């Protein structure tokens, strides 16, 4: 599938037997990471806040207290006790069963 | 909270309880370890208020409790000018000694103008608090919570006497039977997007509580958000 990479713009081709997809990256949208991502197409793929910018290219980011990971979409707590999460039912590695 | 279910301990860690002349009088939402926030109509000339942080069963004494006393208490640059005193029903209480942040003392999240509305317009929010358990009568000792579907401007106007402007929004049940209440006043109205809960309301007033046909109404934090952002900047 992946000879040469059908996913472009930097994305990543997990080819399969039958098929293959494009793990896409930031900035980028559509199938083969063809067209740009937009703050209205799935939040921008940002996990908290989607913004646009000078260009029409996006800009993910976070509330006071979280820090936008290096993938640039998901938000990581950046201080011990972060805003608006429950913390009894998750420490250390627990889910509300 | 009438028509709610009991909340569970440690699950609502932004739920300040505002203590003053009467004991259990308004709720509040830890905008952060040094300032909590609340409806402006809980600011009385004369009372000196005390945020009860990690509280669960009022009839009993929890190790997570952290009271402070309000060292000062801003309300918005447009509360009421003797006119209609439940519009920008909003305000910050600076605590005097900073709260020790923990799993029972945890601030709620204050998302910017553009996003707080988006969370608000997903149409169901977790309202919580120690207020009345029934319509006039019995107050919730052990923290009460409730989910509230967003109820539209056009209809909620149709249930009022009073002027519902835009800094408020309406929510509750069409089939009357469950709402916040007096004593819940100031408590939170938050929406969670995938873990992270964000504040989108101050529980404000309501032509009575949980009355079939009439709803309870809430402040539109979208508006004051930036303001909140400004004035609590520990940085
Ligand atoms: N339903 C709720 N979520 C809720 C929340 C807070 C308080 C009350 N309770 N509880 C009770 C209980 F005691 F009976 F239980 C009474 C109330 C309550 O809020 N009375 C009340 C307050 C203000 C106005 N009012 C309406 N528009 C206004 C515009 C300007 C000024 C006042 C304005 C009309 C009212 F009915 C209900």
């Amino acid at each position: 599938q992946c000879e040469p990479n059908p996913c472009l713009n930097g994305g990543l081709c997990k080819d399969d037997i039958n098929s293959y997809e494009c793990w896409c990256q930031v900035g980028f949208e559509g199938k083969n990471c063809e067209l740009d991502a937009t703050c209205n197409i799935k939040n921008g793929r940002c996990k908290q806040f989607c913004k646009t910018g000078a260009d029409s290219k996006v800009l993910c980011s976070c509330t006071t207290g979280y820090r936008l990971a290096p993938d640039q979409k998901s938000c990581k707590p950046a201080v011990p006790f972060p805003c608006g999460r429950v913390s009894v039912s998750h420490s250390p590695t627990t889910l509300t069963r | 909270i009438v028509g709610g279910e009991n909340a569970k301990p440690g699950q609502f860690p932004w739920q300040v309880l505002l203590n003053g002349k009467i004991d259990a009088f308004c709720g509040g939402s830890i905008i952060n370890e040094k300032w909590v926030v609340t409806a402006a109509h809980c600011i009385e000339p004369g009372v000196k208020i005390t945020v009860v942080a990690g509280e669960y069963n009022t009839e009993e004494t929890e190790p997570t409790e952290q009271r402070r006393n309000v060292i000062r208490a801003i309300p918005h640059h447009s509360y009421n000018a003797t006119v209609n005193k439940y519009s920008h029903d909003i305000a910050l209480l600076e605590l005097d000694e900073p709260l020790t942040l923990n799993s029972y003392v945890t601030p709620i999240c204050i998302a910017d103008k553009e996003y707080t509305n988006i969370f608000l317009k997903f149409g169901s929010g977790y309202v919580s608090g120690w207020g009345r358990v029934f319509n006039r009568g019995r107050s919730a000792t052990i923290l009460q919570y409730l989910k509230v579907p967003l109820v539209d401007r056009a209809t909620c106007l149709r249930s009022t006497k009073f002027t519902i402007y835009s800094n408020m929004f309406c929510a509750g049940f069409h089939e009357g039977g469950k709402d916040s209440c007096q004593g819940d006043s100031g408590g939170p109205h938050v929406t969670e997007v995938e873990g992270t809960s964000f504040l989108t309301g101050i529980i404000s007033w309501g032509e009575e509580c949980a009355v079939k046909g009439k709803y309870g109404i809430y402040t539109k934090v979208s508006r004051y958000v930036n303001w909140i952002k400004e004035k609590t900047k520990l940085t």
